[PDB]
């Protein structure tokens, strides 16, 4: 059995192998050297070795003219002296290596933890369709053209910035292509990840088993109503809250408090929430943010998504959905990062129209569009017809309401598969978010959802 | 276990893994009916592939226990496990010999080079020269004959590792793989069987050309990829590629 399976240790390598090639080239220039010095090292050194033995048989031993031999000997002193040192130094080197890439783990976990939670989007969606390739791209885009990269070389911020610029890239590039009210969803199980990744931080495991499960424990024996102001429902909420250990004395807290019924009725309660989670330490700002949202799934959970927003925000950055509150900039996202193998999938909630956009970018972009109905026979006779005609040149064939026949996007994505001769040819496919729309196509172009 | 002992005996028994300088350590029992109570360097190696067998047995199982998707496991992979053992380690003592009377011939022919450079004596100043790099070579090659003896003790713990993860960690991720290289490590630093150190299998396996050439014909550098190409390479049962993408075709 010869496996090729991408998994969670195989993606953690090749990220770890791909950020050290790339942040520290001295190190993985160590990594190659001790690698080939089990290997190629000494293979070469016997080699040069035989080129001296037949110097030696052509001089004859010469003396008259002693350079040719010397200049071949000393070159076998160095290397030999060479292999020695790097050999002598192979236990530091490895352990200087094994430090670095200690240092470099956790951004390898977090980008396979990323990969698997945006591979795993299926679920939630049948459009949520994303291949490996994607995600590399996102990296490759992340390490190299990363702006907030250009002068920053202390390699010890650039390693922070790097994953907060991967965070980012990684939200825009899949919400973009995603329902808004998933975009809340994405952003928690990203905060997630990264409240794993960062240190000196407690898992708070049994906190997000009981926000997500927890509250549903059967805790019917026992519910009463406490304080008039305080409904059945959320008594009982107030209990299973009491199951968890932080939140023990909520009931005695809340006929203590006088103030609590005010914030019950507040318009927004969660802008300002009262202290009731019973801690000695202080709590950092992510767990008094965990404490916070639990309570706001007890008490008012209709400001459960923007208590995540504001979770998204102390966690993920502020800010960090800000990116899709501004008008959606394809213009960009077209001229660059995307490779005319990859189809634009332009995919519309029933009864919206996405075609005006790629009109008015191809205005601003002064590039002519070769647009085409997909309905009639005819229609698929020129749209091959135009494609066949537009990679030779370069042109933005634009295809529109394409879901109708899912057996012509078996034949266009087997085409596409092929490689493009023009670089500057682009390919637009407008469709609607049904689920007869090919997952092959889905994954293999880039989603937009309008 | 008695069955897989006496196979893996009868079939190593042409190999030589006899070393008299082996001291044997405490413990490390795997068959409850070893022949000698202080085993010899055969007797332990041959423990040690039962033990591989068994702890591939045992990492299949756990796996299924935690998750399923598990492929069972036949006596043919314990001879697969065998033959590639016993051609692996035939391969790399051969090399081991030819490249050490080599450098024997190279000895010769330096030392007619000396008669050559004495006669021509009896210009002075490239004679010291001369007589200087011969010391240093002198030295050199002498290390070089001393680490050639140092490293033929280490080729049999070597061989066996590598085989059993040509031959066993197949069909396993990364991390599996990684886990059952280091317990057949562990297992074979308790029975006291010198192998080499921290070692790589990827360039122990195959040479820059191997790798170069792999590069070249379309093999993603992962290391993943390469140990399944080295598989792909040294195999002795017809190949089963599980590959999600077109890559491996």
């Amino acid at each position: 059995f010869v496996n090729f399976t991408v998994t969670r240790s195989s993606l953690q390598s090749q990220c770890l192998n791909e950020v050290l090639k790339a942040e520290r080239p001295d190190v993985d220039e160590k990594r190659s050297d001790l690698l080939k010095l089990q290997g190629e090292f000494q293979l070469r050194l016997r080699q040069l070795e035989k080129s001296l033995l037949q110097a030696l048989n052509e001089v004859k031993g010469r003396i008259l003219d002693d350079d040719t031999i010397i200049t071949t000997l000393e070159n076998l002193k160095r290397e030999a002296a060479e292999v020695t040192r790097k050999v002598e130094e192979t236990d530091i080197v490895m352990q200087e290596v094994e430090t670095v890439s200690q240092q470099y783990l956790p951004l390898s976990t977090a980008c396979s933890s990323i990969y698997f939670t945006m591979e795993s989007l299926k679920q939630i969606h049948f459009l949520y369709q994303y291949s490996l390739q994607f995600f590399l791209d996102i990296y490759h885009n992340v390490l190299y053209e990363n702006p907030n990269l250009k002068g920053v070389t202390d390699h010890t911020q650039r390693l922070s910035i790097i994953t907060k610029d991967l965070f980012q890239v990684a939200f825009n590039r899949v919400a973009r292509g995603m329902l808004h009210q998933d975009h809340i969803t994405f952003a928690m199980l990203l905060a997630r990840i990264k409240l794993k990744g960062t240190v000196g931080e407690p898992t708070y495991d049994a906190e997000f088993q009981h926000f997500l499960r927890g509250n549903e424990i059967v805790l019917s024996a026992g519910s009463t109503p406490r304080i008039q102001g305080l409904t059945v429902e959320q008594a009982e909420a107030v209990v299973r809250l009491s199951c968890l250990p932080a939140f023990k004395d909520l009931i005695a807290k809340v006929q203590a408090d006088e103030q609590f019924g005010i914030w019950l009725d507040s318009s927004s309660p969660e802008q300002t929430v009262p202290y009731l989670w019973s801690e000695e330490t202080p709590a950092t700002p992510i767990g008094q943010a965990i404490h916070r949202l639990l309570l706001i799934q007890a008490f008012r959970p209709d400001r459960l998504l923007a208590m995540a927003h504001m979770f998204v925000s102390t966690n993920l950055g502020e800010s960090f959905m800000s990116i899709m509150e501004q008008p959606l900039d394809l213009t960009h996202i077209v001229g660059t990062e995307v490779k005319p193998n990859t189809p634009v999938l332009m995919c519309s909630v029933p009864g919206y129209d996405a075609s005006g956009h790629v009109e008015d970018l191809a205005a601003e972009q002064n590039t002519q569009i070769t647009s085409i109905a997909i309905g009639s026979a005819e229609g698929f006779n020129q749209a091959d017809k135009a494609i066949n005609t537009a990679v030779k040149s370069g042109r933005w064939v634009m295809l529109k309401n394409v879901h109708l026949a899912p057996g012509w996007l078996m034949q266009l994505e087997k085409k596409l598969h092929s490689l493009q001769p023009h670089a500057c040819f682009r390919l637009f496919l407008t469709m609607e978010i049904n689920p007869k729309v090919p997952v092959n196509l889905l994954r293999a172009g880039r989603i937009f959802v309008f | 276990t008695e069955a897989l002992y006496q196979v893996g005996k009868e079939f190593t028994s042409k190999m030589d893994l006899e070393k008299p300088n082996y001291i044997v350590p405490d413990y490390m029992p795997v068959v409850y009916d070893k022949l000698p109570q202080p085993p010899s360097h055969r007797e332990a190696i041959v423990n040690s592939c039962v033990f591989v067998h068994q702890t591939l047995h045992q990492a299949n199982a756990r796996l299924a226990k935690r998750g399923g998707r598990t492929m069972a496991i036949t006596p043919r992979h314990y001879l697969d496990f065998i033959n590639h053992y016993a051609n692996l380690f035939h391969e790399k003592r051969s090399e081991l010999e030819e490249q050490q009377m080599h450098l024997n011939v190279g000895l010769r022919k330096i030392k007619e080079t000396v008669d050559q450079v004495e006669e021509l004596r009896r210009k002075v100043n490239r004679s010291t020269a001369l007589l200087k790099s011969l010391s240093a070579e002198r030295e050199r090659w002498e290390k070089t004959s001393e680490t050639f003896k140092n490293q033929m003790s280490t080729i049999a713990g070597d061989c066996l590792l590598s085989a059993a993860f040509i031959a066993y960690a197949g069909y396993f991720d990364q991390q599996m793989r990684q886990n059952l290289f280091t317990t057949w490590s562990h297992h074979l630093q308790q029975a006291n069987i010198q192998f080499r150190t921290d070692i790589a299998r990827t360039e122990y396996l195959s040479n820059a050309d191997e790798r170069l050439r792999w590069q070249a014909s379309s093999l993603p550098a992962d290391d993943l990829c390469t140990e399944n190409a080295i598989m792909l390479k040294r195999f002795n049962r017809y190949p089963l590629i599980i590959d999600p993408s077109g890559q491996a075709t």
